[PDB]
């Protein structure tokens, strides 16, 4: 996270760390959603140009973590992968349109204090929240500066911006899956997403029922913290019914 | 520089 | 879940993070 905080803990206990078994390293970020499911980008797992191709066998899913190196006895949990699914039509190709996939657990984890689930919004909050302006919230324990790494899980609140900045902000085509958020260069604050981010995230607390739902997935991003650029997240909602479709057919 | 985690993950 | 997005070391025990009201005050 370029211009965030030090998370406190348990401030984000859906936050799950993407595992690379050898070498040992961070490969996303990633969130649980339910007892044996974690979601994250497809690009995490699949992304030919940097050449990416995960199998299950290859990744471990760290949760309940809060430091960035360290294992943490007695506080997080290690799971290994199951099953691997990339939304079948998520273009890697050309804009990273359907950047979505989930991970099923070997075995459920158990929730505690540091481990508890994140509420996938529904067509009304999706509706009532993901509007421009609005402040959602990115956590990770990747990069502090686009060009170190953290200590501890890092976290920043970013604005929603207006579909047509985000369009005029760069060269890509944007699709309804998709959104953008962070700060303008005019509006002083400042905060972005980084390597290491990816896969992660991006929340929001209902201020009618006090529950946080996660709104987005880190996606893409040119940098980290541009003057003018913005991240760029998958739409968790527009894609729900991909993710129901999925749990309730292979899922537990 | 990450810390060795427990064999039995593996 | 019907037990989701609540905190067990905030909301479950009606504690707020530093930070959390920032994102409601933009609401
Ligand atoms: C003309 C050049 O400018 C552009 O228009 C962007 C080009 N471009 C990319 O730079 C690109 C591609 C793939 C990427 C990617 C960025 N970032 C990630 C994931 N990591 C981060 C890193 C940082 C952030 C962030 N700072 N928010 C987010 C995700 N992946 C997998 C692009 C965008 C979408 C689809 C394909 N390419």
């Amino acid at each position: 996270i370029v211009e965030g905080s030090d998370a406190e803990i348990g401030m984000s206990p859906w936050q799950v760390m993407l595992f690379r078994k050898s070498p040992q390293e961070l490969l996303c970020g990633a969130s649980l959603i339910s007892d044996r499911w974690v979601l994250t980008a497809a690009h995490c797992l699949l992304y030919p140009p940097w050449d990416k191709n995960f199998t299950e066998n290859d990744l471990l899913v760290r949760i309940g973590k809060h430091s960035r190196t360290r294992y943490e006895r007695n506080i997080e949990k290690i799971s290994m992968l199951e099953k691997i699914y990339i939304h079948p039509r998520y273009n890697w190709r050309e804009n990273l349109d359907r950047d979505i996939a989930l991970m099923k657990l070997k075995k459920p984890v158990a929730f505690s204090d540091y481990i508890h689930p994140v509420c996938l919004p529904d067509r009304e909050t999706a509706a009532s929240l993901l509007q421009a302006g609005y402040k959602g919230r990115v956590t990770g324990w990747g990069n502090l500066k686009e060009t170190g790494q953290p200590s501890v899980l890092q976290v920043v609140n970013l604005p929603i911006v207006e579909r047509p900045v985000c369009k005029d902000s760069t060269r890509i085509r944007i699709t309804d899956n998709m959104f953008c958020a962070g700060y303008k260069p005019d509006e002083g604050k400042r905060g972005d997403a980084c390597e290491g981010d990816s896969g992660g995230p991006f929340v929001m607390k209902s201020p009618f029922n006090n529950r946080w739902y996660q709104m987005g997935i880190v996606s893409w991003g040119e940098g980290c913290d541009r003057d003018g650029k913005y991240g760029f997240y998958t739409h968790v909602f527009r894609l729900k019914k991909w993710i129901q479709k999925v749990i309730d057919q292979f899922g537990e | 520089d990450f810390e060795e985690i427990p064999e039995e993950y593996l | 879940e019907a037990d989701c997005g609540l905190r067990p070391l905030f909301e479950k025990k009606s504690l707020e993070d530093k930070t959390e009201r920032e994102l409601l005050e933009s609401y």
